[PDB]
């Protein structure tokens, strides 16, 4: 609620959408696993070292 | 026992009022909401 | 001679009111405090 308020989006924009926001977040974290499961090409920044 | 509103970085409790709060939607929309009196300084000022 | 309130970064004075100010405590606590009449935009609107 504060986080959203820290970007000028008033506290109620979380509460009126809270389960949608958690679904968007859960979807986004899901896509990170599929991205990191597919390929090593993202970690070129470490595998190059 | 009693509800208040306060600044997050330092406990200084204030009377819950329409000067300290704003409204959106209705009571069915928000998770975790509770029942309480919201006071308004305009009320005694009209009535007196 | 007269007390006004202005934003910190460009001089644009205003009459001191309960819309321009918030209240805490009493005149003992604040080192270097002064007196002036706070205008209340509700009183002429109740009285007239
Ligand atoms: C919660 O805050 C309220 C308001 O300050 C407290 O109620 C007051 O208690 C004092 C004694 O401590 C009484 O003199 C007042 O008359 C009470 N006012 C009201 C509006 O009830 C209350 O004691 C606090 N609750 C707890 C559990 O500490
Ligand atoms: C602000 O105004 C009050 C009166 O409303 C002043 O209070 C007086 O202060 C002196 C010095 O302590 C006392 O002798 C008087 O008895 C006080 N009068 C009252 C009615 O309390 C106060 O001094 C003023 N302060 C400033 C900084 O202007
Ligand atoms: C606002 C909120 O989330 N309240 C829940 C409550 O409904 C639940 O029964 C309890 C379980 O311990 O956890 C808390
Ligand atoms: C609130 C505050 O700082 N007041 C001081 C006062 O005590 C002092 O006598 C004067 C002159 O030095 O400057 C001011």
């Amino acid at each position: 609620a504060y986080r959203f308020n820290g970007i000028g989006v008033t506290q109620n924009v979380l509460y009126e959408n809270q389960k949608l926001i958690a679904n968007q977040f859960n979807s986004a974290i899901g896509k990170i696993q599929d991205s990191l499961s597919s390929t090593a090409s993202a970690l070129g920044k470490l595998q190059d070292v | 026992t009693h509800w208040f509103v306060t600044q997050r970085n330092f406990y200084e409790p204030q009377i819950i009022t329409t000067d300290n709060t704003f409204v959106s939607g209705n009571c069915d929309v928000v998770i975790g909401i509770v029942n309480n009196t919201v006071y308004d300084p305009l009320q005694p000022e009209l009535d007196s």
